[PDB]
């Protein structure tokens, strides 16, 4: 018989489509700062980033989906009547053109995937596929990127998934609207090689594995107690 | 009884009854410009052994850095760009049956370490000292650019007792006395430059303490044996 | 090797070749031809010297070689001895070897005759 | 037409119809502590080409000491105690239908030269420069430890005019221009220290000047590519 192992697979443990992002964009601002931008990285949430680095070599896809909600703001603005807002989701591949204002010439995004979305609907979906000149992605990097410098030890430019820019398309109203994203994460088709031990002091930078030296478990009061 | 090994110019004794541990259940191979194979760098290089003491922490060495200033192989990360090799890793262990104390020899694959100090990046002297080990602390460890080296932690920022999902070998003075480990080339590339990456490094922490009879000699040396397997490099060809 | 039963310990017998110059550390010794002999293992070691040199025969009288042995690990006992341990050495020819031209000793003179 | 050659990471250039001179009808091959074969050191060393002037005498070389510094097959002289090799010499030179001029390339073995004073022996640096080559002069020499290097008796004392009876080519810019000679291992041991003992050297003695068109470039290179082949050497095994 055997009970089934089906739901402790690295399939079903990893590929949970968890919330790893979240940034609010205005729709009017001073300068061109008016959009979200999030560098893809599994290192910013704890709870993914132990799941996947019990691992030593990862190789999936990226499946994003996008919850995006709309707030109108204070007050002294009125007859708003904004008709319905449509949202902008570009993805820079590594290596594209990254904006840096609002309306800078790479939302023109002749190469960069882009995801435009109206309000009310289905939230938007998009999936990156495996993108590494390596063959995996590569959790832990026990080397220099360039030997000559200290400080890039364990950074290697083969982990770099790429870049996802929000912004608005249109402003709907002359009164204050805030967007939140909320970019839900799930990796699909993974195949991972050479586990590792879970992390068992408590990260610190996400770009490091540097750590403050902690007990390999809770303590008791006696080696013969029960309780 | 005893097994003789030799591989060029370099013989070692094996026991007949010596358990191999081979990686990940993988032999090394070849990938089967052209990859050009070197055939000399076959060889047993016997790092300086290791004094393994009652209050000892444990060691570790990182063996693209370990082997590369060892005659040839060393001359061969200086000069190919890319470089592919496995490793024989035979650690032994001399003591008498008046000795005590019990060893994790693991090889760890891609062990990134960590700082001591939470907002820098260890040196390249601390992580690797080469043919010369870098040994553990019983306590934490100070310095701007150090590693973090509590054994504990393995400098990983793991649970030194789960070290054994690597492959490992567990040499207990009363029943064993050696440790071979077969591993294969684990990377994410099919080749890298191995001046500037540590594919694996290798740990040896004493578990148990060492201990001993009054009169027994207080220091039991450990020896690391390496022998690089299926080694192959760039090629120079066409113009 | 002609110590105790009990002892243990680990020895480089390392060979250079001829021109090649004796080694001055461990490492030398290793990087090169050599053995480890395991005193624990085994108490003795048989290390067959080649053959070269660059005429089918050398003059017997004055290069050769070096034979060094290196402490890989010190010898561990039973943490109670005193006297130390003794290393035998025996030399032999083996099957191929020769001698051509026949010679007086250096070795035994004689002023006159005995009687 | 033309005939692209390669050894290892180099290729030159020669045409089909060049005539080569094998030694003395003997290709060169292996003795078949077991010696141990480099096909690494098998490729072409193109030395620094000299000018061929209106009053140049001829140059040699001397290839074991010629070869001493060029990278692999130099490395492995200065390496292994006993080698062997025989060699591939190319001597190309590039001229103009306006130039004029004969060449006497001739491989000699064991040219033992004497010396400028009698009573005295050449030195090493007189005998051979390395890949840099020695002159000959139209008069006699003047040196305490100088090579007598007069033309007329190659420094040898020999007539020069008979130096045709070793392995010699003929470079008559009217009709060759290029001179393949393939010597093999000469020497009355079967292997021997390469960094002591010149096997042969190879001279370049213009016996009709160099002459050419006015306007036409005063100087002819002179290119020398050596190959070495079945290059083996000592070996280092058993202990």
């Amino acid at each position: 018989n055997y009970h089934s192992r089906s739901e402790s697979t690295v399939e079903n443990f990893l590929c949970r489509s968890a919330c790893v992002f979240y940034t609010t964009y205005r729709n009017h601002g001073t300068d061109g700062d008016n959009f979200g931008y999030w560098v893809i990285n599994t290192r910013q949430v704890a709870q993914l980033r132990r799941k996947l680095e019990m691992f030593t070599y990862a190789r999936f896809d990226l499946e994003l989906t996008f919850v995006i909600t709309s707030t109108q703001e204070q007050s002294t603005i009125q007859g708003q009547d904004s008709p319905v807002l449509t949202h902008q989701i570009m993805y820079v591949p590594p290596g594209g053109p990254v904006p840096t204002k609002v309306n800078s010439y790479s939302w023109q995004t002749s190469t960069n995937p882009s995801v435009f979305w109206t309000e009310g609907s289905a939230p938007p979906r998009m999936s990156i596929p495996f993108i590494s000149i390596g063959n995996a992605y590569s959790m832990f990097y026990d080397g220099w990127a360039k030997f000559d410098k200290q400080g890039t030890y364990g950074i290697n430019t083969l982990n770099n998934m790429g870049t996802l820019y929000m912004r608005h398309v249109n402003d709907g109203s002359p009164g204050p609207i805030v967007s939140t994203v909320r970019i839900y994460f799930k990796p699909k088709h993974v195949k991972t090689w050479v586990p590792r031990p879970p992390r068992l002091c408590q990260y610190q930078k996400a770009g490091n594995v540097n750590f403050e030296p902690t007990g390999v478990t809770e303590s008791r009061t006696d080696i013969t107690t029960m309780q | 009884r005893v097994r003789s090994i030799t591989l060029g110019n370099s013989t070692i004794t094996t026991q007949e009854c010596a358990n191999v541990v081979v990686g990940y259940g993988v032999w090394p191979t070849y990938l089967n410009q052209p990859t050009q194979p070197d055939v000399a760098t076959c060889r047993f290089y016997t790092l300086e052994s290791v004094m393994w003491q009652q209050s000892s922490p444990g060691w570790w060495w990182k063996f693209p850095d370990a082997l590369s200033n060892m005659g040839l192989f060393g001359q061969n990360m200086q000069y190919h760009y890319l470089g592919r090799a496995g490793y024989t890793v035979h650690v032994q262990c001399n003591a008498s049956k008046f000795h005590q104390g019990c060893l994790l020899v693991v090889c760890v694959p891609e062990a990134e370490m960590g700082c001591a100090t939470l907002a820098n990046k260890p040196d390249q002297k601390s992580l690797s000292n080469g043919e010369t080990a870098n040994m553990f602390e019983s306590q934490n460890s100070t310095g701007q650019t150090a590693v973090q080296a509590n054994v504990i932690n393995a400098g990983m920022g793991v649970g030194v007792g789960n070290l054994t999902i690597f492959p490992h070998q567990w040499i207990n003075l009363r029943t064993n006395n050696s440790a071979t480990i077969v591993m294969p080339y684990i990377n994410s590339v099919p080749m890298d430059n191995m001046f500037r990456h540590n594919n694996f490094t290798l740990m040896i922490i004493p578990f148990a303490p060492l201990s001993y009879s009054t009169g027994a000699t207080t220091y039991v040396p450990i020896t690391v044996t390496v022998a690089p397997m299926c080694a192959e490099y760039n090629g120079l060809r066409l113009a | 090797f002609c110590g105790s039963a009990m002892a243990t310990g680990k020895f480089l017998l390392a060979y250079s070749p001829p021109g090649a110059g004796a080694p001055t550390t461990r490492k030398e010794a290793m990087l090169g031809t050599h053995v480890i002999w395991d005193v624990g293992l085994q108490s003795s070691c048989v290390l067959c010297i080649p053959w070269i040199s660059q005429t089918h025969y050398r003059y017997v009288v004055v290069a050769g070689g070096y034979i060094t042995c290196w402490y890989q690990t010190n010898i561990v006992v039973p943490a109670d001895t005193q006297s130390d341990c003794k290393i035998l050495c025996f030399v032999s020819a083996c099957n191929d070897f020769s001698v051509r031209m026949l010679k007086d000793t250096p070795f035994i003179k004689q002023d006159n005759f005995y009687q």
